[PDB]
RNA sequence: GUACGUGAAAUUGCUGAAAGGGAAGCAUUGGAAAUCAGUCUUAUAGGUCAGCAUCAGUUUUCGGGGGCGGAAAAAGAAUAAGGGAAGGUGGCUGUUUAUAGCCCUUGUUGUAAUACGUCCACUGGGGACUGAGGACUGCGGCUUGCCAAGGAUGCUGACAUAAUGGU
RNA sequence: UCUAGUGGGCCAUUUUUGGUAAGCAGAACUGGCGAUGCGGGAUGAACCGAACGUGAGGUUAAGGUGCCGGAAUGUACGCUCAUCAGACACCAGAAAAGGUGUUAGUUCGAACUAGCCCUGAAAAUGGAUGGCGCUUAAGCGUACUACCCAUACCUCACCGUCUGGGUUAAGAAGCUCAGACGAGUAGGCAGGCGUGGAGGUUUGUGACGAAGCCUUGGGCGUGAGCCUGGGUCGAACAGCCUCUAGUG
RNA sequence: UAUGUAUAAAAAUAGAGUCCUGUAUCGUAGAAGAUGGGCGAUGGUUG
């Protein structure tokens, strides 16, 4: 038993056998649903460029 | 990708070394490719995609010939099974003028026929065809693209 | 990188070792190499230490029988075959035989003056020194410590000069014939989209 | 599996080169300044266990079988039932005529003879 | 006479060696016209052979031929790596081998 | 490959210090881990504050605002030498202040033999005013009609065929 | 006969369940840092990141020339050879620990990426006292069954959160044989990382050294 | 053949072969020359060396798409304002956008882009070495059979040779 | 529990004593050498890296990439001109003070302070950055990528040891699965190889050629060694189990 | 050791007779290069 080790990042059967969790991952999810409210107070951008 | 049929490649090995040659099919494994034999005289043979440059002249219109009967068996050699081989007579044998059924002979008719009108369409091809490839001074395959 | 059967090098403004060490290389690469006009050799630093140096040299002897000791060549072309020797493994047969392959002369005798001369530049005076640097000639460094023929070589090559320049006129003839019948040919503009 | 050898050359003795008295069969080192027990570069190496060969392939001759020494028939037969592991060989003091009934009972047998010829 | 030579010029510089020791298993190859790692990955994977003349004709031919693959790059100038069918010979240092064109993948 | 970090932290509270005061840094090391370093090693030697009794409380990359400016970065630096006895001040002309602090640590190298640990960056500013620069070659780089040569042309394949121009 | 394997499906669907909670608290945490380091920013306050509890220890020098106290600590750590790993608690006891082997070891914070393709890749476990691959969640079973821990996911989050099983879940796991990385280390190795070189601790950089050593 | 059974090594002469530029000998790797055996020859299966394909293990090298993070990059662009001086443009050495412009501040396009950092159980190629084990068992996937899932098979050709290998 | 060898030590870091000094004598902690190869320092017992079964592939340490020499006559910014420059730790040795040397800095044209170079500097066979040579370096300082290769690390195959799990269906002294590891002088122990003689055994070999001997032949073993073809020869000799010793 | 055994200005580099190298030019199509024919040129390669 186990006579040749399978990388399992390499081999997606062992993969699928080591986790049955990758058939449903969905790694890329969009999460800023295109909206990026910028948020850095006056008093942090003051004090970043002082001096 | 780059070996669709009816495209121009170059024989690398061989005894047709350096000929340009018409891409017809594809075989499971090689190509059954012919340059048109009143050309460059090259016949209806299987060449390995290891040994072919596809180059990237203007495609050649093969819809018109039928490919299907070029299979593994067509281009079979005989059975053996035995060490005894070889001979004068054996030599003497095959060639083009024994052998070489009039069915081999009325395909690559056909197919040559075929493959005319469309290489004296295309100004250039013939003599591109039948001139073979070889690499002189100061040539780099690595930059030259084909 | 290409492959000559033979490699005829004008050594003129070239620096010693830079050239040497070119040269070394390409004769291990199994490559024959000539190397023509040794006399105009450059090598860095003004003269008087050059000089300084190779009296240095000359002072390399065997206590008992000189003509054992170190063999002092005054000639430009051995000064640069000494330099190449330094950078071979001469006393091994492969570095040995890359020796013979290696032919430095003064000047440009008759068999080389008619051949294409090529020139290295990774061993140029004016693409490796600082403008301002004091440098000194192999040929003037020979002249003062033994060598008796520099007047001689420069009789030699300013006769050759002569001469190739007056083929170099009937050459610029005949290539100025062939462009005026070049543009007359309707083909030139044909090969415009080419590049050609 | 075939077989294969780990090493092909001999272990030669140190200096078994350069003296008469010193034979070519391998001896240890012992010298408190020896090269070679020291295993300077450039020297000749030693025996060690790692050079051994494949337990599966160990005692087989290139062709698969392995040599074994026969005086007469009854050593013939006693390779009847392993003609396909072990090739019969005749020792070198047999007879002619023993020789000859060893190489016809090897033939009826079906076992090879490494030294037939 | 220019209508042949379908590979490529190379010669055969040196073993895989330190200061001090050498791997005569593969050997350090020079093919024409290629300066870089970029330009040797090209040739990765080519048919490179050492042909030799000698007096004996095998298969009634007075040429022998030393089969190998070019492996990897070598350096930064685009010398390669190669692994010949027997190692080459020592004295083939300086000598000139042959790159086909093939196996292709252009 | 500099990079401008501020860095802000303070020792921990204690109930000596139950509101212990923040100090700041802008100081230039290759990554996080060197510019808390040498943020440490500042305040070790000041305010009586070890890594040990202290905490970093911000850390911060600094991007150059108009990096496609051209500038001039005057700096204070106490260098140290054989004798450790020396207060420089440089002007730099550079685009951004992280270029301006490279230029001067290979400037110091190369002049003095001064190494990263010898120099300490004393103060980085961006002089405005053409008057108040005081370093002629400075000056020269602000001469409103400048105009040079282009010098070092130097322009594999060994063996060219022909002599190089070198000219233009 | 076919009530194993139907045991077996449903058990290998509690494992996945499991693993997906764990991916959720990953993400979850991950991005609450995010948002109190933007709300922070926004107010102009300083929010300080919790420091590291987990670390990853790469020994880099070799086995000769060393000191008999840091000789028996990277044996209590394991660390037995050059080029080995381990995953290990940051606390006051090994913090100092790690202070006495600091010119031997290079340490720092891994990342999810980290202990994930270590394990994967690299993943052996101390069954029977032998290093057996972690080619089959029965193996974790059989050894780490009795602690809640059913399978390779379930010891990736035991390790990278720090469960109270940590320290069975680590001497579980054998020491990972990592290679020499590619590319290279710095210039002079046994410096200190400050100093250019590349002992000591690294901080996050250990993700990239972790990632060329595979 | 009494200088007598067998007749070793040191040492010696002759013959043949090859080497030798101030030592020789030795180890590794292959060439050359010489020499030799296994193997096959046979009973669908099998001898020697090769080429490609599809896989597996290890690694190397180029490329693409995407997510997230930072001053929710800094910049910049286009477009509206205010202010500013120059290393001073048009206008006459001197002045403040004209017959050039620049800088500073703010809004809009903008939720901009790019770079960097980071991750994808996202993906496209090129190269090399390796094939240990030998009916079936297992863990998985697919849909009972299949599968890249507990270690290479498939399709072909050349030579059957001194070819490979040995000395 | 019984016993071997040892009871001349040496080197390096840091601390230090006696000493004008020493490749000097005497100590303290740790690591090495002795006993230990390998990559680098041109070379070297203890310096740097790394510790070693047989191999394949990949990647690295210290050190390096002009040529010798595998690997950029790389990138960026500078300094240096030396009438016998400079060139990488240990290390193969040099000082105060100087310079119409030069590049910078600090303070009131001047004094300075710092780098590089030069002077101070002065031996005996011809001669050593390792050699050649090198000057917008192939020198020096700093940063930055790419690359080269150790017996080190990584995956794999095989050998042996040790360790653990199986085996009443398998010379059970057998078979089978798995993991870890491999330097060695003085010394220990185990299992084997070879020699002379003795008891047993093999329907054992042999004048149709035993033993012995020679051999540019062939095979087996990690090895000690064994087997065999050809030649020479002429009367004896061997395998296995055990016994023994004037046994290499 | 060949596979195109192809290439002859001298110079300076704070200049040369357009420059910013030759990735250029010369040669290159044909059973390893066959057997015939029509137009065009009066050149080209070679014994």
């Amino acid at each position: 038993a186990h006579v040749q080790k399978k990388n399992p990042l390499k081999n997606k059967a062992v993969l699928s056998r080591l986790n049955p969790y990758a058939k449903a991952y969905k790694a890329n999810v969009k999460i800023n649903s295109e909206k990026t409210p910028k948020a850095a107070g006056e008093k942090f951008l003051s004090v970043l460029h002082e001096n | 990708a780059s070996l669709a049929p009816g495209t121009v490649c170059i024989l690398l090995a061989g005894r047709f070394r350096g000929k340009r040659v018409v891409v017809l099919s594809q075989l499971e494994d090689t190509l059954v490719v012919t340059g048109p034999y009143k050309v460059n005289g090259v016949p209806i043979r299987r060449v390995n995609h290891r040994y072919v440059i596809a180059t990237s002249a203007p495609k050649i219109d093969v819809s018109g010939v039928s490919v299907e009967k070029f299979t593994k068996a067509y281009f079979a050699k005989q059975k053996r099974s035995g060490p005894v081989k070889k001979d004068e007579a054996f030599f003497a044998e095959n060639a083009p003028k024994n052998a070489l059924p009039a069915e081999r002979i009325a395909d690559q008719k056909a197919v040559d026929a075929k493959l005319l009108p469309a290489i004296k369409a295309i100004p250039n091809m013939k003599e591109y065809l039948a001139a073979s490839f070889a690499l002189s001074n100061g040539d780099r395959p690595h930059l030259m693209k084909f | 990188s290409e492959f000559q059967k033979v490699v005829v090098i004008d050594a003129k403004g070239h620096l010693l070792g830079r050239l040497a060490s070119v040269v070394a290389k390409q004769l291990l690469g199994g490559q024959k190499v000539v190397v023509v006009r040794c006399e105009e050799l450059n090598i860095s630093g003004h003269f008087f230490r050059n000089k300084l140096k190779y009296l240095a040299y000359l002072r390399k002897a065997c206590r008992y029988n000189p003509s054992r000791g170190a063999f002092h060549f005054r000639a430009p072309s051995r000064i640069f075959q000494k330099a190449v020797r330094g950078m071979l493994p001469h006393k091994t047969a492969r570095g040995q035989a890359a020796l013979e392959h290696l032919q430095a002369v003064e000047g440009i005798p008759p068999p080389f003056d008619k051949q294409k001369r090529v020139v290295v530049p990774a061993a140029l005076r004016v693409l490796r020194l600082k403008p301002g640097r004091k440098y000194c000639t192999v040929g003037r460094l020979s002249s003062e410590v033994g060598w008796k023929y520099n007047d001689i070589v420069a009789k030699l090559e300013e006769r050759r000069k002569v001469k190739s320049a007056a083929f170099y006129q009937a050459k610029l003839a005949k290539q100025k014939k062939i462009a005026s019948a070049k543009e007359a040919s309707p083909v030139n503009q044909k090969l415009s989209q080419f590049g050609y | 599996v075939n077989i294969i050898k780990k090493r092909t050359k001999p272990f030669k003795r140190h200096q078994s080169d350069r003296f008469k008295r010193v034979g070519e069969s391998w001896r240890k080192p012992r010298g408190i300044d020896s090269c070679v027990r020291r295993r300077f570069r450039g020297t000749i190496s030693m025996p060690k266990i790692g050079y051994g060969n494949n337990k599966k392939t160990r005692y087989c001759m290139p062709n698969g079988l392995k040599a074994f020494l026969v005086r007469n028939v009854s050593d013939v037969e006693l390779l009847l039932m392993h003609n396909k592991t072990y090739a019969a060989e005749i020792a070198g003091n047999v007879s002619a005529r023993k020789r000859v009934e060893i190489v016809e009972k090897a033939r009826a047998l079906g076992v090879k003879v490494t030294n037939a010829g | 006479a220019q209508g042949h030579r379908l590979y490529v010029k190379a010669k055969h510089l040196s073993f895989q060696r330190s200061k001090h020791v050498i791997h005569p298993g593969t050997s350090i190859v020079k093919i024409e016209g290629c300066d870089s790692k970029e330009e040797a990955q090209f040739y990765l994977g080519k048919r490179v052979c050492y042909v030799y003349k000698s007096s004996k004709a095998v298969r009634g031919s007075k040429i022998r031929v030393i089969w190998g693959t070019i492996a990897r790059p070598h350096g930064n100038s685009g010398a390669v790596r190669a692994r010949f069918v027997h190692n080459l010979p020592a004295k083939t240092f300086g000598s000139s081998l042959r790159v086909m064109l093939y196996p292709s993948n252009i | 490959a500099l990079k401008e970090y501020q860095v802000v932290g303070r020792k921990v509270p204690t109930e000596h210090e139950p509101v212990p005061k923040l100090f700041r840094m802008r100081l230039f090391a290759p990554n996080e881990s060197v510019a808390k370093s040498r943020y440490w090693y500042f305040l070790k030697m000041i305010n009586k504050v070890k890594k040990a009794t202290g905490e970093i409380v911000a850390i911060n990359e600094i991007s150059e605002p108009k990096p496609l400016k051209a500038k001039v970065f005057g700096i204070w630096i106490r260098y140290d030498s054989r004798s450790g006895t020396h207060n420089m001040y440089k002007e730099f002309r550079d685009t951004t202040r992280v270029g301006a602090v490279e230029a001067m640590y290979a400037d110091m190298a190369a002049r003095h033999r001064a190494r990263f640990r010898s120099i300490r960056i004393l103060k980085v500013v961006e002089v405005e005013k053409k008057e108040d620069v005081r370093r002629n070659y400075v000056k020269q780089l602000l001469n409103p009609h400048l105009k040079f040569p282009l010098p070092h042309r130097r322009t594999k394949k060994v063996f060219a065929p022909h002599r190089p121009s070198t000219f233009y | 006969a076919a009530e194993k394997k139907s045991a077996r499906q449903k058990k290998r669907e509690l494992i996945a369940k499991r693993a997906e909670a764990y991916e959720a608290e990953y993400r979850a945490a991950e991005r609450e840092q995010i948002e109190l380091a933007r709300k922070a920013r926004a107010e102009g306050n300083y929010f300080v990141p919790h420091e590291p509890k987990l670390i990853f220890v790469v020994r880099i020098r070799g086995i000769n020339n060393i000191p008999p106290k840091a000789r028996k600590i990277m044996q209590l750590l394991r660390l037995l050879q050059i080029n080995n790993g381990i995953f290990v608690k940051f606390n006051k006891a090994i913090k100092e620990m790690l202070q006495v082997v600091e010119p031997y070891v290079t340490y720092g914070i891994p990342n999810h990426k980290t202990v994930r393709e270590l394990i994967y890749k690299r993943g052996f476990g101390k069954v029977n006292k032998q290093r057996i691959p972690l080619s089959d969640n029965a193996i974790i079973e059989a050894a780490l069954g009795k602690y809640s821990i059913l399978s390779v996911e379930d010891l990736i989050h035991e390790i990278y959160t720090v469960g109270p099983n940590f320290k069975q879940a680590a001497n579980f796991l054998w020491p990972f044989k990592l290679s020499s990385p590619l590319g290279g280390w710095r210039e002079r190795k046994f410096k200190h990382f400050i100093e250019g070189g590349d002992a000591g601790k690294r901080d996050e950089h250990i993700n990239g050294l972790v990632q060329k050593m595979l």
